[PDB]
């Protein structure tokens, strides 16, 4: 259930 | 330097809610 | 954390989180030394019976967190890895001693209210507070069973005698380890569980008022179990390796 992170840091 | 000193409690001169447990123990 | 409470915002500032790029998922516990440099646990890197060895872009760092699965905006800061240290000779054979690693962050975070480095012991405030009897404090997003908890969990714990230490279990300590947590018959419990792995054990120094961190979450056999206690990397005694690769490398 983690939240989606910004993209970016992927 | 500032290491161990926390913005929100000994910066303030605030305790949290458990730390005299532990310098009790000491 | 098993049987511990929420945390209060900013109360463990050095609590990091390690985060598993795909599948997204909580990793481990870490803690943050300085703007560019964490301490974990090896074995959240590297443990061969189970498989793992993770490398630099497998990873991100996400520091000033409270909610475990939140991404929390304008709060938090994730970084990534320049590169993993781990000790030459961790013993992921045997019994998990010398169980350290540091991770170099790509660029320094900056300090805030919910972001701030623990310090590291010396000899003298390790003598001083490493003692039977005295407690610490270790926090984590970990298992609270042998759910998951929505918040970091923190419970404070006692160190327990060497002897009875090496009394609770077959696996071979070593004077790398220190362990705690209550005896059977002290009414108190609480615990580290899995996820919790690589976090910090803290004491707050009596004579200078600053935290500092005397150990990583290591091993134990379950969560909580009577007669059974944490095992903790003495961070002390693996001080001058840490030294030794900062200032090799940055
Ligand atoms: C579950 N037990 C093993 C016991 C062990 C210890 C040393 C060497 C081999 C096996 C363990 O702790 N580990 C096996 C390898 C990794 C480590 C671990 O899971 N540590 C996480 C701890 C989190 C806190 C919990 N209370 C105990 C396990």
């Amino acid at each position: 259930d983690f939240e989606e992170i910004p993209e970016e840091y992927l | 330097a500032d290491c161990g000193l926390r913005p929100l409690f000994e910066k303030k001169s605030l305790e949290d809610k458990t730390e005299r447990e532990l310098l009790e123990s000491y | 954390i098993v049987e511990g409470s929420d945390a209060e915002i900013g109360m463990s500032p050095w609590q990091v989180m390690l985060f598993r790029k795909s599948p997204q998922e909580l990793l481990c516990g870490a803690s943050l030394i300085s703007d560019r440099w964490v301490l974990t646990a090896a074995h959240c890197l590297l443990y061969p019976p189970w498989d793992k060895n993770f490398t630099e872009n497998d990873l991100l760092v996400r520091i000033g967190k409270h909610s475990r699965t939140r991404y929390e905006r304008n709060i938090e800061k994730i970084s990534m890895l320049e590169k993993i240290y781990i000790h030459p000779r961790y013993n992921w054979r045997e019994n998990l001693d010398r169980d350290i690693a540091l991770m170099k962050l790509k660029k320094p975070v900056a300090f805030s209210d919910y972001i701030h480095p623990v310090c590291l012991p010396d000899r003298e405030t390790a003598a001083s507070l490493l003692q039977a009897g005295y407690k610490g404090r270790v926090t984590g997003w970990g298992n609270l069973k042998e759910g998951q908890p929505s918040v970091l969990q923190v419970v404070n714990l006692p160190i327990v005698e060497r002897p009875v230490c090496k009394d609770s279990t077959r696996i071979r300590i070593t004077d790398n380890m220190f362990c705690a947590g209550y005896k059977p018959d002290e009414g108190k419990r609480g615990d580290a569980c899995e996820g919790d792995s690589g976090g910090p054990f803290v004491m707050k120094s009596p004579f200078n008022n600053r935290w500092y961190q005397m150990g990583i979450v290591s091993w134990g056999e379950g969560c909580d179990r009577d007669g059974k206690y944490g095992f903790y990397t003495h961070v002390f005694r693996l001080k001058k390796w840490i030294q030794k690769v900062i200032d090799q490398f940055g």
